[PDB]
DNA sequence: CACCACCACGCGGGCGGTAGCGTGCTTTTTTCGATCTTCC
DNA sequence: GGAAGATCGAAAAAAGCACGCTACCGCCCGCGTGGTGGTG
RNA sequence: UGGCGGUAGCGU
């Protein structure tokens, strides 16, 4: 039907086009006569006859409004920045005090001193008059703006002000001249012209998107749009008149300001003054509130709409459904296959006409059971629930028709839902197409989903009551009846067991027959005795005939079931794993019932050893305060010294209790006693992991602990008391802190989760994968985190899933290991894992060549089935909702002088230059030497940072053992490091003018500080302190390797103690120079907007040497200066951030400079996009992992190629990509690959970072940007420029209403495309 | 609650909202980003048109189930044209250009 | 939304709504009563000498 | 009488034509009064659809070649009735 | 049959007043007057 | 060697603030003037 | 034969 989108500001013969008719009249309706009037507002004669299949015209029909004088759109001047200020080159304030009649503006200069715009008020304008009158033009009001723009030329001032850019030299200027010259740009190559900006002609919406419905009472609605209308109406005919009465000027002035003011509250109410009030003493809803915010158009009935053939209702557990069925009500499932069934009655003929289908259907005749049976039996329902974090909130289900109100859900799916029965309600959509039912058994079914698409782990285990069952089932006594027999088989077992000749915990030993898988892919069997119990015998009966006995010969937790259930789903495949679930849920729920455990006031057994341990905590609590009373202790330590002493108490005596909890159970076998594992209901809950853990059991037994007031300090005196003892007044008060902090952070955590989501979604809607393989050689190099002291994620778990991006050499053979573009599953990382391989190379989405899309071979894994990602899958979406769906559980609420060594293994040093100091010892003159605990295998098992002036215990390449410190420091001041020995002498820092003499405190020492440079005065800041390292012949002695001798110039405040002529060995110190993130989703936010630290870290845009210059006002001024190139480089630092880097040193690019965060965009520019991609991953994974919510990279990567994806000119070139054009990078590659191709030279680009909402609302389609948020800028911009939208994307095609090119419908927007092309 | 064809709204031609009056659930815009994660393209287009806003795809629907046809024709919401009706009542102009 | 010390006796530290409107709703104490300037007051024992 | 759809898809391999080969196979059956070429045990037509890609009956090459087939011998009856 | 009471009604808009009203969020962009700097 | 350029800190303005559902009420000009009908 | 606003509650 369509292709594209086209938008542009309306020229008033468009406007007049559209409309049918001129509204002359503000009567909408006569409440008496209850015809509208001729030229109101509801004419027919104007948008069509009231009525006639349907009377569409009224729904289509325009209408318009002929202004008496022009009035000003309040989008194109209010929106900043201002359309027309930008334009007229004139400060915004001029031109509202020009289009509300406050000033006067020259249009035409003349021969007259005054130029072509200048601002006169009204005695100025008098003034000259007097003195010139003549020909000059000075107007008022909007026409004379329209003028203005009428008068000025695009072309010349568009060439005029490009020359004078190329000529320029002033920064700001030239960011306000290029976007002037983008501006006049857009506005010439497109077919509107700046006249058009100032409305003549005002449109009307029909009037059946505006209607006055009636209220059934003699009265009618409200229609806001009416009443502006009417008010915009009574304005121009109050106008026309007083221009057909030949008004005095003040009159007309008055008369068009009003209008205008009229006009742009029904544009936009409120966008300039007060808003206007309606009857119910709030603003009136105007054009622009319709289609902005969460309730206008866009979001509310685009977006997302009410839908037919959808139902409601509460769950309730289905235990009998199979894991493809649900239980659904039958007046449900009757309402909403009523077109089903008045199709199968006409079919079979029991009924004449459609109506007499109906009148069989209300009634409920017997048949119509039979039919409605009929229809459902392959029909597939989609159930959700209302809050739709991920992909698994809604999944096709079998219906089975059941007596009652209220749908049953299988409980192994509740936990993909989130649900749970105590009141939640689901909704039931019924496809009613061929495609749609296909796709509900094919994708969206709950046996096609059985792994999580956020990182692959299974979503369906046992949670409650089938891990107690089976915990039950498969445990063993010592004396339990029908010990010892032999059994034939489990069958046997099971009889004895349900005749009760032998109990349920028997130690018995049968004959079981297990088959395994050989190398051609069959089954052998084996058949031995084994020595197990009844229950897991009878339990083994369910396993299929792959998997081993060893499954089930154990207690079989939780994790041992869900061991088991991934077991059987990688030997056997997904419908015997889902025969296995079943028949688990099945037997775990049955002898689960069968068992009969309860919880009673005995089970939660309380020691006395606690009560022991308490008392002793007090005397020990007593003795820390009669000795605070004595005075040999502060408050501070005092209260640590509490907090510890009361912490070890808890732990005893949680310790005791669970120590008494597991083995209580002392029972006699044949002969003698035997302390077995306890029977306990509640030891039996927390051990199975079927509900509770260590810390609720704890608190259910043993002492409640340490609690928090709302500040976060933690109270001396902890809770003492069990819940099962009685809490005093203060214990329950202490408690309720807690309680309402975790309450209210729960409760407003949502909010932000949400808005997050959203921002994600929409920055990441339009990715999915469009080609097989770049054929990139280019990827990102993952190796093992570790942070001092743990290895939190193996190089298994970062790798799995990914395909190689260069050949994987064999360390220390030179072999190759994996191939170059070979996808590493499970057997690949046994290979790589086993062969001690560290850094492994992957191709990576943020690498992807691919435009427009990325390609399958680039992202990996789907990461929910096993192959590899298909053609079109919309993975930024599934990226967007796998990182949003975990935000519930995270927080919001505000809250070392050595290095140990744990491991055994040699240590490596890197990016470091060091010397040998008078003992022998190392010291690292370098400020970001980093150091590696290296194994025997070569892994880089420890990591840790080492700071300026640390000494090194032992050297490099050599074997420590654990427990032993290599490196100490004192981070109270940084030291300064000598590299050469010789005499010390003190250059230009004489006392009294730049720096002091201080006395010690106790020793009495005089020591020289070096003053502040702001302190001194001007006769000491002019010189710098020097510390001169002189040798024997007297001058001072050069650096080995460096021609500039070794001067030290010490920094503000530094501190010596020696004095000058002491001589001094190599390494010793000089000078001292003294030295001084909370809440996870805000910081995760802050890590997708690219949001700048309060504090940015200072780093070296470009290597080379640094020096100190003035002091400007009251800040430092550096300059940079590289040993080969230029020195243009400067920057302008305060005191109060830290110098890392001393006067004379060396850096780098990308160096630290100042300690603090790094923002992410000076990442980005001095180190690279893998550099920022890799710090951005890391943060999001350290957030997330504080939570324990495991998410695989990809996401982020996505998420972080989504931000990065424009780009900066800075060579212009061939292209004719303006200088300081901000343009797609997808653009600038075609540009440079078809300027190659055609011999030319490209342009130079770089690429910057930005926020997910700056990067969503700056996309290509407008359409996409405008329904995210900022509608009305959006629009603005995007009528100014013309742009024209094609939607190739998944927010427009939804908003349009046709197929989204990701799933089924990607082979058709290919079709499509390929049609278009030829 | 359930419904499967009832009265709409005079402005948006969408079903109503409640369970007094006679209205069907909100596929909300989170229900649509679940879809768009699927491979659901059809049943994407077949909630956001040819049951809440296509009249024409409506009707065609519902005649189609009652001969026992299970195609769609997908149409033209009516809320995209309400939007665009609403732009064009601005000083602004906006088209579905066809080349 | 917070449970201040101060609302011991005078206002229910856990009878609040569970939602939006968390800790901004509260309940009276079962003795809790209104000074004469509107500020709550709580009963208490004098204890003289032990 | 059709729960799991992995060995239907692992033959389309791709799980994306697997719906639309069986939607137009449906349809096929369904509205074109097209004949099934495996027993329907009281079967929807798509789960008839699924059920007979299962043995490599329908897929996207021999349902072209099949409907090319009818589309030649329709032209081919047209034009000899002319004649 | 010119005087009071009922309903159209008309333009009017912020209302009522012999003036103000407002008062427990966070982030990004503009901008605008004041201040220091440096060279033509 | 004093006014444009650059900085810059404060003030203002604009944008945003999860989803689905249930129940209830309150309100949907105006006002105060004048044309016109009833009337002592 | 609808909208706005306020209030309270439910599931997250
Ligand atoms: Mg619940
Ligand atoms: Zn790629």
């Amino acid at each position: 039907e369509f292709d594209a989108i086209k938008i542009a500001l309306a020229s008033p013969d468009m406007i007049r086009s559209w409309s049918f008719g001129e509204v002359k009249k503000p009567e909408t309706i006569n409440y008496r006569t209850f015809k509208p009037e001729r030229d109101g507002l509801f004419c027919a004669r104007i948008f069509g006859p009231v009525k006639d299949t349907q009377t569409k015209v009224r729904r289509e029909r325009m209408g318009h409004i002929e202004l008496a004088s022009p009035t000003a759109h309040i989008w194109f001047l209010k929106s900043l920045p201002s359309r027309i200020g930008l334009l007229l080159d004139m400060p915004l304030r001029d031109i509202e005090r020009v289009l509300y009649f406050e000033s006067y503006v020259v249009i035409e200069g003349g021969m007259t001193n005054l130029e072509r715009q200048q601002i006169l008020t009204e005695e100025q304008y008098l003034d000259a008059l007097e003195e010139f009158g003549d020909e000059f033009d000075a107007k008022m009001g909007a026409e004379a703006i329209q003028a203005l723009l009428k008068s000025m030329d695009l072309e010349q001032e568009c060439e005029q002000l490009r020359e004078e850019l190329n000529e320029t030299n002033s920064e700001t200027k030239r960011k306000k001249l290029t976007k002037r010259i983008k501006l006049l740009e857009a506005f010439v190559q497109s077919g509107n012209k700046p006249e058009w900006m100032i409305l003549t002609v005002l449109p009307v919406l029909p009037p059946d998107l505006r209607p006055l419905v009636p209220l059934d009472g003699g009265r009618f609605a409200t229609s806001d749009l009416n009443d502006l209308y009417r008010r915009v109406i009574n304005r121009n005919n109050r106008l026309k008149r007083l221009l057909d009465l030949a008004a005095p000027d003040i009159i007309v002035r008055n008369e068009k300001r009003m209008l205008q003011e009229a006009v742009d509250a029904l544009l936009d109410n409120g966008r300039r003054g007060r808003a206007i009030t309606g009857s119910n003493k709030r603003p009136l809803k105007s054009l622009a509130d319709m289609i902005k915010g969460k309730q206008g158009r866009f979001r509310q009935n685009l977006l997302g709409k009410r839908v037919d053939y959808s139902g409601r209702s509460v769950i309730t557990v289905g235990p009998y459904l199979r894991l493809h069925q649900c239980g659904l009500p039958k007046k449900m499932a009757l309402e909403l296959f009523k077109p089903f069934i008045y199709g199968k009655l006409e079919l079979r003929g029991l009924a004449t006409t459609i109506k007499a289908a109906k009148k069989m259907v209300e009634r409920e005749e017997a048949v119509v059971w039979d039919i409605l049976d009929e229809v459902i039996r392959e029909h597939p329902v989609l159930l959700n629930r209302a809050p739709t974090l991920h992909r698994l909130g809604i999944q096709a289900f079998e219906p089975v028709l059941i007596e009652g109100k209220a749908i049953q859900l299988h409980p192994l799916v509740c936990a993909a839902y989130n649900a749970d029965f105590d009141g939640d309600q689901m909704a039931v959509h019924v496809p009613l197409t061929l495609e749609a039912q296909l796709e509900a058994r094919a994708l969206m079914m709950s046996t096609n989903n059985i792994l999580s698409p956020a990182n692959g782990e299974p979503i369906i285990v046992p949670s409650q009551d089938v891990v107690l069952g089976l915990y039950y089932m498969t445990r063993d006594c010592v004396n339990a009846k029908g010990e010892g027999m032999v059994l034939t088989g489990p069958k046997e077992a099971e009889r004895l067991y349900r005749s009760g000749l032998a109990s349920l915990h028997a130690r018995v030993k049968v004959r079981i027959t297990e088959y395994e898988k050989d190398a051609n892919g069959e089954l052998v069997a084996k058949t031995s005795l084994k020595d197990t119990t009844v229950g897991r015998a009878i339990l083994w009966m369910i396993v299929p005939k792959g998997l081993p006995y060893s499954i089930v010969n154990q207690a079989l937790g939780k994790k041992a079931i869900s061991k088991m259930l991934n077991t059987c789903y990688r030997i056997l495949g997904l419908k015997p794993t889902v025969i296995f679930a079943d028949q688990i849920m099945y037997t775990g729920f049955a002898y689960a019932a069968r068992s009969g455990a309860s919880v009673g006031i005995d089970d939660m057994v309380i020691p006395e050893k606690k009560h022991e341990i308490i008392s002793e905590a007090e005397a020990e609590v007593a003795e820390i305060q009669e000795q605070f009373q004595s005075g040999l202790v502060t408050a501070g330590e005092r209260y640590n010294k509490v907090i510890d002493i009361w912490a070890a108490a808890n732990d005893r005596v949680s310790k005791a209790m669970m120590d008494n909890l597991q083995t209580e159970t002392v029972i006699n076998r044949d002969g003698q006693e035997e302390k077995q594992v306890s029977f306990n209901s509640i030891y039996m809950m927390a051990d199975s992991g079927a509900r509770g853990s260590a810390a609720q059991i704890r608190q259910l037994a043993g002492m409640r602990g340490l609690m928090a007031k709302p500040d976060g300090s933690i109270i001396e005196t902890p809770i003492t008391a069990n819940f099962r003892e009685g809490l005093n007044v203060l214990q329950y008060f202490i408690s309720t802190h807690g309680a309402r902090k975790g309450l209210a952070d729960t409760a407003l955590k949502t909010a932000n989760s949400g808005y997050l989501t959203r921002r994600l979604v929409d920055v990441a809607q339009d990715l999915v994968v469009t080609e097989d393989d770049c054929g990139t050689h280019e990827g990102i190099m993952m190796t093992p985190v570790i942070e001092g002291g743990d290895v939190k994620e193996p190089l298994r778990d970062r790798v799995l899933g990914r395909v190689t991006a260069e050949d994987v050499l064999k360390p220390g053979t030179a072999d190759i290991l994996v191939p170059r573009n070979t996808l590493l599953h499970e057997q690949w990382c046994d290979l790589l894992e086993e062969n001690s391989v560290d850094a492994v190379k992957v191709r990576s989405v943020v690498s992807c060549d691919t435009d427009f899309g990325v390609c399958a071979h680039c992202y990996g894994r789907d990461l929910a089935r096993g192959h590899i990602i298909n053609k079109g899958e919309a993975i930024g979406v599934i990226a967007a909702q796998s990182i949003g769906e975990p935000g519930t559980q995270l927080t919001m609420r505000t809250f070392e002088s050595s290095i140990q060594v744990k491991n055994k293994g040699s240590i490596k040093l890197s990016n470091v230059k060091s010397v040998v100091n008078s003992s022998g010892k190392l010291v690292i003159t370098s400020r970001n030497t980093e150091l590696k605990l290296i194994d025997e295998f070569g892994r880089t098992k420890e990591s840790y940072k080492v700071p300026y002036g640390a000494v090194l215990a032992k050297g490099d390449g050599e074997q420590v053992a654990g427990g032993e410190t290599v490196a100490n420091w004192d981070p109270h001041t940084m030291p300064v490091i000598t590299e050469v020995s010789g005499f010390v002498r003190f250059t230009d820092m004489i006392d009294g003018q730049t720096i002091t003499r201080q006395t010690d405190e106790l020793t009495g020492l005089s020591s020289l500080v070096v003053l502040d440079s702001a302190e001194r005065t001007a006769g000491g800041k002019d010189l710098r302190p020097a510390l001169k390292i002189v040798d024997a012949q007297g001058n001072d002695v050069l650096i080995p390797g460096t021609d500039m001798p070794a001067q030290y110039f010490l920094p503000g405040k530094a501190i010596v103690q020696l004095e000058d002529g002491v001589q001094i060995s190599s390494g010793d110190t000089l000078a001292r120079i003294p030295q001084e993130i909370t809440g996870g989703l805000p910081r995760v936010a802050d890590l997708f907007e690219a949001r700048r630290p309060k504090e940015p870290a200072i780093l070296a845009e470009i290597s080379g040497i640094v020096s100190f210059g003035k002091e400007t006002k009251g800040k430092r001024r550096l300059v940079i200066t590289p040993v080969d190139g230029s020195d243009p480089y400067e920057e302008m630092i305060p005191k109060w951030r830290q110098l890392n880097v001393f006067e004379g040193e060396r850096v780098e690019r990308g160096d630290v400079i100042s300690d603090g965060p790094e923002a992410p965009h000076d990442i980005l520019r001095l180190r690279g996009v893998h550099a920022v991609t890799r710090y951005i991953v890391n943060e999001v994974q350290d957030v997330y992992r504080l939570q324990g919510v495991k998410i695989n990279d990809k996401h982020i990567e996505v998420i972080v190629r989504q931000m990065l994806r424009k780009a900066t000119i800075v060579n212009a070139g061939s292209s004719d990509f303006l200088e300081g054009e901000q343009v797609e990078y997808s653009r600038v590659k075609i540009a440079n690959r078809e300027l190659e191709a055609n011999g030319k030279v490209g342009a130079t680009y770089s690429r910057d970072l930005l926020g997910i909402t700056k990067a969503s609302l700056a996309t290509e389609s407008f359409i996409s940007a405008a329904s995210f948020q900022e509608t009305t800028r959006v629009l603005t911009e995007a009528a100014v420029a013309g742009k024209r939208d094609e939607l190739r994307g998944l927010k427009e095609n939804v908003i349009v209403g046709r197929l989204i090119p990701a799933g089924t419908g990607y082979a058709y927007h290919q079709d499509r495309m390929r049609r278009r092309a030829a | 609650h359930a419904r499967s064809t009832g009265s709409y709204s005079l402005v948006t031609q969408q079903p109503l909202g409640g369970k007094a009056q006679f209205g069907g659930q909100r596929f909300g815009e989170m229900e649509v980003w679940a879809l768009e994660a699927y491979g659901a393209a059809y049943t994407l287009q077949e909630m956001l048109t040819v049951k809440s806003d296509d009249v024409n795809g409506r009707t065609k629907m519902y005649k189609n189930i009652v001969d026992g046809n299970h195609q769609m024709e997908p149409g033209m919401p009516e809320s995209f044209n309400v939007l665009l009706k609403e732009i064009r009542s601005l000083g602004i102009n906006i088209e579905l250009e066809d080349e | 939304r917070d449970v201040h010390p101060t609302h011991y006796g005078r206002v229910c530290p856990i009878e609040t709504p569970e939602g939006p409107n968390i800790g901004l709703i509260n309940s009276l104490s079962v003795y809790a009563q209104t000074n004469e300037y509107g500020f709550l007051e709580t009963p208490y024992r004098k204890v003289t000498d032990g | 009488a059709r729960v799991t759809v992995q060995d239907a898809v692992e033959k389309i391999g791709n799980r994306f034509d697997l719906v639309l080969v069986a939607a137009r196979r449906a349809r096929q059956m369904q509205v074109g009064g097209k004949d099934p070429l495996v027993p329907e045990e009281n079967d929807k037509t798509t789960v008839i659809a699924l059920r007979e890609i299962e043995e490599g009956l329908i897929n996207n090459q021999i349902l072209d070649v099949r409907e090319r087939q009818e589309q030649q011998e329709q032209e081919a009856a047209e034009l000899q009735a002319v004649t």
